[PDB]
């Protein structure tokens, strides 16, 4: 029976804090960072055979060279990459090139934070904050691969990488003792897949999940329901093996 | 030789 | 045992206070330490950075303004980042309306006259944090302290948050000491830091965890963090 | 207090006659029978089968009727209490004998036992500030204590009932002790199947059968009342003297009887 | 409208629990061909069905809707989107596909949501038709979250949870519906359960390409349900 | 307990409120007879309320002090298993030694919540607790006679107990335990950690400033569940942050999880 | 003297037959073993000890197996403190219990109470509040100073005069709650130490689906799982078998 | 009760209690005072200090409006401040107007009802300080103080904070000894000696001194504030009277 800007006794706010396990009901949706190449995963919460999931887009393109997945609430987020997408563009002409990350997602967690008192000169939308947070992977030319995380209570962090919902509290811990500088990409697009198939309410397919990686030669790319197929095989080259 | 009875009752008050 | 008087702002008490206001000063006492002082010369920021796990970075305590003059933070980010990128405008308006740049002391006496105009108008929260204004100007340099109240002060050296009371302490062991310092900043940081280690509940400062961004009659704002700070540990 | 205990006097009630439900009546036999019929079974694996269940109420719509036809195949004991029977003026006299059951249920390993409607005994946790009323909640814990207190759980089985939980019962039940929270209510097609499954032995409809429509249109009702539908088709027969069984005047029931309890029917805005 | 310590919505949790008291209706997503079917108050006399508000609704010359749940809240969506479809015809100069308006109305369910004194929907839709200049069928599903989806196959309405299952024992993916008459069939051999009386009680419509849209009498229903109750037979 | 007490404590805390009292007591014990002469129905006592955690039997301990007399012992005593108000069977005969001695200190515990507000919660016959209080009447009308007797009492603030004391005659005259300063309060913990190993190096005067709405009677409470914290780590020496934050920050809130913190 | 009798034959119980999440047991190990055993520690700092864990936790918690832990662990005597025996109708007869009791307990050793629901007789015509009144006399007295404690539950902390309740008389109260799912976890390792199943899986991916919610639950739950092996004949458990119950016990409470 | 949660609910009592909370709150503050001398104003006030870290003379509590007044006040720091700002552009947008410095009651005409409409409404806080002004015009010297429900009166001297009780009677004890007039110098020694006097209400703590005042002599009626020997000539005198 709490409000949105109002403190409580101990000072731990209570809605935000409440959408900071809103998250925790919602799918899985992980990346791994490599010095040559990034990672992206799902967990589709297919309900019914019937459903054709090209629909279901929990993946995107922001431009040819970066992209994102949302996590948790995936409705509402579908309004604020449409953000990004401008400020993302706008700075494309302003100066004639592609815009580091860091004053990117600066902005979307300046977004979320409107609901009071945003930036200098921020009327308040947003009746309610976005129940929904994501993760922000590609490349720029000063400091390199630097994953981004984004929560909406108005802050960000980098990562080497970690996970997000469902399987957050467990999931991460084989991540923790699993990731270290001088392994590849490719490790990476199956690593997940040992994870993954943990925390999956059912036996992987091809469509339960898929996947994308994200390269400074190429940029952006997301694969087809087989070309993960191979590469299960693959895991199951190991998972036959050992 | 008895005193030691004790019987609950019934009240109705309003709130 | 439960207080009504604690849903919006504007209610007074019952004795002339606003538990609002009350409850939300424990916050930076749930957030973190970032201290700093001064010479008659030269001051200084500093500030523990809190960390999430093995693999993330760190969050971040120390932001410059401009070119004389930085700020630390305690507690919240986001409600106390807007403040920094507020005042830029009100210290890049001086530098072109007059060019007679800004001085420090009416930056805390704007920033005061900010937050007041939040707690007595329904809806809105204060900006609940505590933070630590540096830089200097022809008056030479000056320290401050910041409350979501708006209680601002210029102060030889001070403390926040957690843990803060050992550090705290080491000052009123030594503002009899490190005050006659001069252009000579190197010896002068190592006090808070080695006076910070009151504060170590067993987390044994490393190249990373510490962050330190100083200035002085001479010095624009610098930032010493990454791998720099190997000097003093 | 032993004199309502024993009714060792099962009706014709008829287990497995009943057209009712089998998932439910095999959780119980399961709960219950089987259990009875090779419990190494349990032992194979270890389990401690469960310490009875509760259905839920939804009235007129099959509480009870299993349950006479259980005592109808009981093999075992049964009993039958009320709270509102164990109740006296004085402290803890029912309290002083809701314990005796327990050795009297320690009496047998066919040791089982129905109670009576609840509902004002346990019924919510009321301060009861206002005098008396107390005793009630005196006495609850006097029961669930000695539940758990330290058990082998000696056959002390239970199977409970009620007309609404809600409404009471916040925290009596805990799982283990009762893990299955378990339900009664309308079937939306089945009260047209084997309800008058049953009903058809002794009638003839002496002209036709009609029951390819004396049937649901998705009706909301309970099928409870079915045993008024074979009546009063009966009464009409002999509001015009129809010795024989007839489908024309069966028609009226439901067109009578059902068309009573009338609801508001507001689906104009739903459309 | 806020958040719930568990993750939830208070008034959202609610709404879309509307939707499951009214009509119910179906599409599918045949071999070259798409379709409808919906419910009508049969028993509901003196009355003329020519000019009552139908389920189904027409959007532009291609694309047509079937909503549930409430039916005022559903008029005002029907405007709004004629619009975007009468003029992304202009400034763009093609016509639309289906996913944007499909992502309009999609935004629209929430921009209708976090604000200050506006309920969310007592409505979800669907939606069916094909792209201009080609051939594959679209259709997408709708609900006031916003999230919008590509089923095969969806329904919203009463009875409908065996109606969701239904299907699975009857639709295969690769043994998809040849033709009307089955896919049509497909159509009905749904609905039927819950409709517990004649052909009266529903509405029915079809697609094909160019705007080729049909309206089937009650009659042709009383050709075909017949069929299969002379099919429910043996 | 009763004795010709010892001296009185370091006055300390509510003190500004406390020397203008001893004025109005010491007086009725001190030269009342020339009050008697002077020709005044001069009270038999007077009331000091306030929420515990005070230090309110000190200064029944300073009662004595200026003129040699003896304490009280009873507490909720007249909750008796009898039919009789057996205590006010006693308190006829105690308050006779009340009689007895005439330099004497009479202070009895919680007046309210041994009377009621309005006891409209008993039923009509309470076991003669409105006889008891014709007791304490009756006693105070024998008390009201002499300057012997100087009564007092002690309990929740105010309209907690009977409205009797309006009278002049009866009551007359009352003040309240208000929440002091610390420094004292600072002092006492010493005294309550006067009985337990430990240092004081700690600033816990800035301490002493942040908390407040922790009487004595949390104030008497806290010291202990932080010396077996330390203890359960295994230290020894007293210290601020374990004890300062580690007991006044638990006491309602705890469990930091806080994120967007930094 | 219908309670006239300390404990039982087999108290069968360990303080690792539960997962109880680590931390609410050692103070109580605390106050209940180390003034008993290791005074030397209390005047090692030279302290005024308690005398009882006052406790809240609701019902369907492993606190009563932690309770009677104790019981199998101290192997000393014990009791069992209930309105049946205690609360009577005879007006002060009811009061022959507590005397008996206490009157003997000063004289025995490590005869501490659980004097558990005490919220039956302890809340606020009724002559309950003397018997309370009765209690508090023989506290004070011994109060300090003695191996003996006051250690029981409730299910109602709001529903008590503390007039009672002051700090000498259960000074380091408890405190109770549902588990995380890796307290979630490591209880359930210890209902599933019994059967045969499908041996090596992930069941920890279960344990996040434990939303607030007992422990009880979970031992139940797995029985029914073999239930539902049972009617599936399964001789040997697998995954999805827990997973058809337990979604539906959740789903029909709510 | 239940009447006493929010602004403008008046009583049966005929009252809005809320304010009359607001009146403990600028009780939990410092002391402060403003004298009415002979041919001008004085200020003073108490400004006491919880750790030597806190730097003397960088942080003053005067504030000035414009050049002919000086205002303090007591209580709440920021909003006592507030007003000031409302009030350093006001008379700004008056000497705008007919080219002539600003009167003292077109002060209080321009701020006794700003507060008041902090009153009307269940939107905003009631100002929770007193304070008082002073300066000079042409028509003469001037004196006033506030209360938060807009009340101001003209008075020869005032007190806030706790320091209230001392000064009331002590100003009591004054005026009849010296109704003759009282010339600016000799009030800045007399004043001095209050404050000194007033803090023993609090002297577990400690303080240092602030003080300014206006004279239509000596500063041309300009207002300026102490910085100087005779500041430190006061202290040497005020503790003697202490003494
Ligand atoms: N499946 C069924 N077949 C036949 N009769 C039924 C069925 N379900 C309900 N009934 C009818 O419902 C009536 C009572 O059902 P139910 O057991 O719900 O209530 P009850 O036990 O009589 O009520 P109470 O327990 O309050 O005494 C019986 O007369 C019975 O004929
Ligand atoms: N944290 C836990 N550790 C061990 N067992 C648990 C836990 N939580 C629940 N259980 C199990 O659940 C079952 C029922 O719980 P339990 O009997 O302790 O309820 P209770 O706390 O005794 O209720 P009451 O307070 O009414 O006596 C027990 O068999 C117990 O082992
Ligand atoms: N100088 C002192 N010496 C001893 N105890 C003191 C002193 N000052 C205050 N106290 C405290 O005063 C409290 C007594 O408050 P009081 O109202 O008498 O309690 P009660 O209402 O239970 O009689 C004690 O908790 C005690 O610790």
């Amino acid at each position: 029976d709490r409000g949105v800007s109002t403190f409580s006794p101990e000072g731990r706010l209570f809605q935000v804090e409440y959408s900071l396990e809103a998250i925790k009901l919602g799918s899985t949706a992980i990346g791994i960072a490599t010095k040559e190449g990034v990672v992206l995963g799902v967990e589709k919460r297919a309900t019914s055979p019937l459903l054709e999931s090209d629909s279901i887009e929990k993946i995107v393109e922001i431009d040819r060279h970066i992209g994102c997945a949302m996590s948790g609430l995936t409705a509402d987020a579908r309004s604020m990459i449409e953000h990004a997408r401008t400020a993302a563009v706008t700075h494309n002409l302003y100066y004639d090139e592609d815009i580091n990350v860091e004053s990117l997602t600066q902005s979307v967690c300046d977004l979320a934070l409107r609901f009071g008192e945003g930036a200098s000169g921020e009327e308040r939308l947003m009746s309610r904050p976005f129940g929904v947070a994501l993760l922000i992977a590609g490349h720029d030319a000063d400091d390199g691969y630097q994953l981004f995380h984004a929560e909406p209570s108005g802050t960000f962090y980098r990562y080497n990488a970690k996970a997000i919902g469902s399987g957050s509290e467990g999931a991460q811990a084989e991540l923790l003792n699993e990731w270290h500088s001088s392994l590849t990409l490719k490790e990476a697009e199956l690593l997940v897949l040992k994870i993954l198939k943990q925390v999956m309410e059912e036996k992987l397919d091809e469509n339960n999940a898929q996947l994308s990686c994200i390269t400074k030669q190429d940029g952006f790319k997301i694969y087809d329901n087989e070309k993960t197929a191979e590469l299960i095989k693959e895991l199951k080259e190991k998972e036959a093996a050992e | 030789n008895e005193n030691v009875s004790a019987r609950l009752g019934g009240a109705s008050i309003a709130v | 045992f439960r207080n009504n008087y604690d849903g919006d702002t504007v209610t007074f008490s019952p004795t002339g206070r606003l538990f609002q206001v009350e409850y939300a000063l424990e916050a930076i006492k749930q957030g973190s330490v970032t201290v700093g002082l001064r010479s008659n010369t030269h001051a200084v920021l500093v500030a523990l950075k809190r960390n999430a796990d093995e693999l993330s970075s760190y969050q971040k305590k120390i932001i410059k303004c401009d070119e004389h003059m930085g700020l630390s933070l305690a507690g919240l980010a986001p409600d106390a980042r807007v403040l920094s990128n507020y005042l830029r405008q009100q210290c890049n308006y001086s530098s072109l309306v007059f060019n007679r740049k800004l001085a420090v002391e009416r930056a805390g006496h704007l920033l005061c006259d900010k937050a007041q105009k939040n707690t007595q108008s329904y809806g809105g929260r204060p900006y609940g944090v505590g933070l630590l204004i540096i830089g200097y100007d022809k008056s030479g340099a000056h320290l401050l302290e910041f409350q979501p109240s708006g209680n601002v002060t210029e102060l030889y050296g001070t403390a926040i948050g957690a843990r803060s009371q050992g550090a705290k302490t080491y000052l009123e062991r030594t503002l009899d000491t490190f005050i006659k310092i001069d252009g000579n900043p190197d010896e002068l940081i190592k006090a808070g830091v080695e006076a910070i280690s009151q504060s170590l509940r067993d987390e044994s400062l490393t190249v990373d965890n510490l962050s330190i961004a100083i200035v002085g009659k001479d010095t624009p704002f610098t930032i010493y963090d990454g791998e720099a700070v190997a000097k003093y540990i | 207090m032993v004199s309502v205990m024993k009714m060792d006097k099962s009706p014709t009630e008829s287990y497995s006659d009943i057209g009712g439900l089998e998932s439910q009546i095999q959780e119980i036999k399961e709960s219950v029978e089987l259990p009875l019929t090779h419990p190494e079974l349990y032992e194979e694996m270890g389990i401690k089968p469960p310490k009875g269940v509760i259905l839920y109420g939804a009235p007129g719509t099959g509480k009870t009727l299993l349950a006479k036809a259980v005592a109808n195949q009981t093999s075992a004991t049964f009993l039958r209490i009320v709270g509102s029977e164990l109740i006296q003026k004085y402290l803890g006299d029912g309290p002083r004998l809701c314990r005796q059951i327990f050795k009297v249920a320690g009496e047998n390993a066919p040791s089982i036992v129905f109670i009576d409607e609840i509902d004002a005994i346990g019924t919510k946790r009321y301060d009861s500030n206002s005098g008396g009323e107390r005793e009630i909640q005196r006495t609850m814990l006097e029961l669930l204590n000695q539940l758990d207190g330290f058990d082998d759980r000696g056959d002390v089985k239970v199977i409970m009932a009620t007309n609404k939980i809600e409404t009471l019962d916040p925290a009596l039940i805990r799982p283990g002790r009762i893990d299955r929270k378990i339900l009664f209510e309308n079937p939306d097609l089945s009260t047209k199947k084997k309800i008058l499954g049953i009903h058809t032995s002794k009638m003839n409809l002496s002209e036709d059968v009609n029951l390819e429509t004396l049937v649901t249109t998705k009706d909301d009702l309970s099928g409870a009342d079915i045993q008024a539908m074979c009546t009063e088709a009966g009464l009409l027969a002999l509001r015009e003297r129809r010795m024989q069984v007839t489908a024309e005047d069966f028609k009226q029931a439901k067109e009578r009887v059902m068309k009573n309890k009338v609801e508001e029917n507001l689906e104009g805005l739903y459309l | 409208s806020i958040f719930s310590p568990d993750g939830h919505i208070f008034q959202v949790e609610y709404a879309l629990e509307a939707v499951k008291r009214g009509t119910c209706a179906v599409g599918v997503k045949g071999k070259n061909c798409v379709v409808l079917g919906c419910e009508r108050r049969s028993t509901l006399k003196l009355q003329d069905t020519r000019i009552t508000p139908s389920k189904v609704s027409k959007i532009d010359s291609h694309v047509v809707l079937s909503f549930s749940g409430l039916n005022a809240d559903s008029r005002i969506l029907i405007e709004k989107a004629r619009v975007e479809a009468q003029s992304h015809r202009l400034t763009l100069e093609d016509p639309v596909t289906v996913e944007y308006l499909t992502r309009y109305v999609a935004g629209v369910q929430q921009r209708y949501t976090q604000s200050g004194g506006v309920r969310p929907f007592g409505v979800s839709t669907l939606i069916a038709g094909f792209d201009p200049r080609d051939d594959e069928p679209k259709l997408y599903q709708t609900e006031p979250s916003g999230i919008y989806s590509s089923w095969s196959a969806q329904t919203i309405g009463r009875n409908s949870k065996t109606v969701r299952e239904f299907l699975e024992k009857n639709y295969d993916r690769k043994e998809p519906p040849a033709t009307v008459e089955e896919c049509v069939k497909l159509t009905v051999r749904s609905l039927l359960e819950v409709v517990q009386t004649g052909a009266k009680n529903i509405e029915i419509t079809v697609v094909k390409p160019d705007s080729d849209i049909v309206a089937l009498s009650s009659e042709e229903i009383n050709q075909y349900v017949t069929q299969i109750e002379q099919e429910k037979q043996e | 307990d009763e004795k010709p007490t010892e001296t009185y404590s370091d006055v300390g805390g509510l003190d500004k409120q406390i020397e203008e009292l001893v004025e109005a007591i010491v007086l009725p014990m001190k030269r009342a007879d020339k009050f008697k002469d002077m020709g005044i129905r001069a009270p038999k006592g007077a009331l000091m309320y306030g929420p515990p955690g005070t230090g309110k039997t000190l200064l029944a301990r300073a009662c004595a002090a200026q003129t040699n007399a003896t304490f009280l012992k009873l507490a909720a005593p007249q909750l008796v298993q009898m039919y009789i108000g057996e205590g006010a069977k006693l308190v006829r005969d105690a308050f006779a030694l009340a009689k007895e001695k005439a330099p004497t200190i009479i202070f009895i515990d919680e007046l309210d919540a041994i009377g009621t507000k309005r006891f409209d919660s008993e039923k009509s016959g309470d076991r003669e607790v409105q006889r008891t209080m014709l007791e304490l009447l009756n006693q105070l009308d024998g008390f009201s006679s002499d300057d012997r007797v100087k009564v007092l009492a002690a309990t929740n603030r105010v309209d907690v107990l009977d409205p009797a004391l309006l009278r002049s005659g009866r009551l007359d005259r009352k003040i309240e335990f208000p929440l002091p300063s610390e420094d004292s309060r600072a002092q006492i913990l010493q005294i309550h950690s006067r009985k337990m190993t430990t240092d004081d190096d700690i600033n816990w005067q800035e301490l002493a400033r942040s908390t407040d709405e922790f009487n004595g009677a949390q104030l008497k409470a806290v010291t202990v569940e932080a010396g077996m914290i330390a203890l359960r780590n295994g230290q020894s020496s007293v210290k601020h942050e374990d004890f300062v934050e580690g007991i006044s920050e638990v006491q309602a809130r705890k469990s930091k999880s806080v994120s967007f913190y930094a | 003297s219908v309670t006239m009798m300390t404990v039982e034959e087999k108290p069968d119980v360990t303080y690792s037959d539960v997962g109880g999440c680590k931390d609410q047991i050692e103070k109580l190990r605390e106050v209940v073993e180390l003034p008993l055993l290791s005074p030397e520690r209390f005047a090692t700092l030279g302290i005024d000890p308690p005398k009882g864990i006052l406790l809240y936790g609701p019902p369907g918690t492993g606190k009563t197996l932690c309770a009677r832990a104790v019981a199998n662990r101290t192997d000393a005597t014990f009791i069992r403190v209930i309105g049946s025996e205690l609360v009577q109708k005879y007006v002060g007869e009811g009061a022959r219990m507590v005397r008996e009791l206490f009157e003997m307990a000063r004289t025995k050793k490590a005869c501490i109470i659980f004097f558990d629901e005490i919220d039956a007789v302890g809340g606020a015509d009724n002559e309950v509040q003397r018997t309370m009144l009765e209690l508090i006399t023989q506290l004070d007295g011994f109060d300090p100073r003695g191996n003996i404690k006051v250690m029981f539950a409730t299910n109602r902390p709001n529903t008590l005069d503390p007039a009672l309740l002051r700090p000498g008389r259960i000074d380091r109260k408890v405190e109770f709650s549902l588990p995380d799912l890796e307290g979630r976890a490591n209880i359930f390792r210890i209902h599933s130490k019994s059967m045969s199943v499908e041996r090596g899986i992930r069941w920890e991916l279960i344990s996040r689906l434990c939303p607030n919610s007992t422990g009880a639950e979970l031992r139940s739950v797995c029985t029914e799982a073999g239930m539902f092996a049972i009617r599936a004949r399964r001789k040997v458990a697998t995954e999805k078998d827990f997973l058809k119950a337990v979604d539906k016990v959740i789903s029909g409470y709510k | 009760t239940g009447y006493d949660l929010s602004n403008s609910v008046f009583s049966p009592d005929g009252r809005n209690f809320q304010v009359e909370y607001a009146v403990k709150a600028v009780e939990n503050g410092t002391t402060s005072i403003g004298i009415k001398c002979n041919d001008g104003v004085v200020f003073a006030v108490e400004k006491l200090i919880t750790s030597k870290l806190l730097v003397p003379q960088k942080n003053v509590k005067i504030q000035v409006v414009d050049r002919h007044i000086g205002c303090v006040y007591s209580g709440l720091i920021p909003d006592g401040r507030h007003l000031v700002n409302r009030g350093r552009e006001e008379a700004a947008s008056f000497k705008k107007l007919y080219k002539t410095p600003i009167p003292i009651p077109a002060f209080a005409d321009r701020l006794g009802q700003y507060v008041q409409a902090h009153t009307l409404y269940n939107s905003v806080r009631p100002f929770g300080v007193s304070t008082i002004f002073g300066g000079v015009d042409k028509n003469g010297a001037h004196l006033y103080m506030l209360e938060p429900s807009g009340s101001y009166w003209g008075y020869k001297g005032a007190a806030t904070g706790k320091g209230r009780q001392s000064a009331k009677a002590e100003l009591e004890k004054l005026v009849d000894h010296h109704p003759e007039g009282l010339s600016a110098r000799e009030a800045v020694k007399q004043a001095a000696k209050i404050i000194y006097l007033a803090h023993e209400d609090n002297k577990e703590k400690d303080f240092e001194l602030e003080i300014s005042w206006c004279s239509l002599s000596e500063t041309n009626g300009l207002h300026k504030f102490v910085k100087g020997d005779l500041l430190q000539e006061a202290i040497d005198f005020a503790q003697k009277e202490i003494n």
